């Protein structure tokens, strides 16, 4: 795994262009996440 | 050491979670090819991650992330899709999970969009889609994500072209 940026935590990418697209973060260590819940799902058809 | 415990649907917390889920679906620009063409889900299990060893690591790290940045931890709620689910719910978030050739650096990638994580669940790009019929849009096979408690501290912005 990288570094952080030197006195970060953490990376926000920032979507500029599509203004619908959310957010994506990236840490550089496990235990920066915990696993809290776990979704089991199937994706649907459009109707 | 992890125990899951299921949710009922009659709980607000699963209705919670279905609703960060449902109402954080997007449209693509690969047009579904990577996690298939779908506008919502069909929740099938939620179950909270119990495990004291992983808990008290993390919230360790929060702690000393927490005095490291104006006393904000800045904890969010956020998705990961991965093939390794099953371990890391039992030996946690580690670099073997990290994605080595992400837009920002070697780490471990979180989304607000669930559709963005679901593009994953199959491994990178959709992988060959569904172990059971290679269908990258499959919509009989049972897919799994995590919602995740991830401490960002001071987080480094970064536009993307995206
Ligand atoms: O898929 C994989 O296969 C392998 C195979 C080997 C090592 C790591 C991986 C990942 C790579 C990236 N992973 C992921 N990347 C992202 C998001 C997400 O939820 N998961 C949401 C934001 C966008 C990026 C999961 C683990
Ligand atoms: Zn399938």
């Amino acid at each position: 795994m990288a570094h952080s940026p030197p006195g970060h935590h953490s990376v926000t990418g920032r979507p500029s262009v599509n203004g619908l697209a959310l957010a994506e973060y990236v840490i550089y260590r496990g235990e920066q996440a915990y696993p809290e819940y776990l979704i089991t799902y199937q994706i649907m058809r459009p109707e | 050491g992890t125990i899951l415990i299921d949710l009922s649907p009659d709980d607000k917390e699963f209705q919670s979670v279905e609703e960060e889920m449902q109402s954080t679906v997007r449209e693509h620009r690969d047009g579904g090819h990577a996690g298939g063409i779908f506008n919502r889900y069909n929740i099938l299990k939620i179950q909270k991650v119990c495990n004291k060893k992983l808990w008290e690591r993390y919230t360790h790290r929060r702690k000393e992330v927490s005095e490291e940045n104006h006393n904000h931890a800045n904890e969010r709620m956020l998705f990961h899709g991965s093939p390794f689910v099953n371990a890391i719910i039992h030996k946690g978030f580690d670099e073997r999970h990290a994605y080595i050739g992400g837009m920002f650096g070697a780490g471990i990638y979180f989304a607000e969009n669930s559709s963005k994580s679901n593009q994953y669940v199959y491994g990178i790009g959709g992988g060959t889609g569904c172990p059971v019929h290679k269908d990258r849009s499959c919509y009989i096979c049972h897919r799994q994500l995590l919602f995740c408690r991830v401490t960002l501290g001071k987080s480094f912005l970064q536009f993307s072209a995206m």
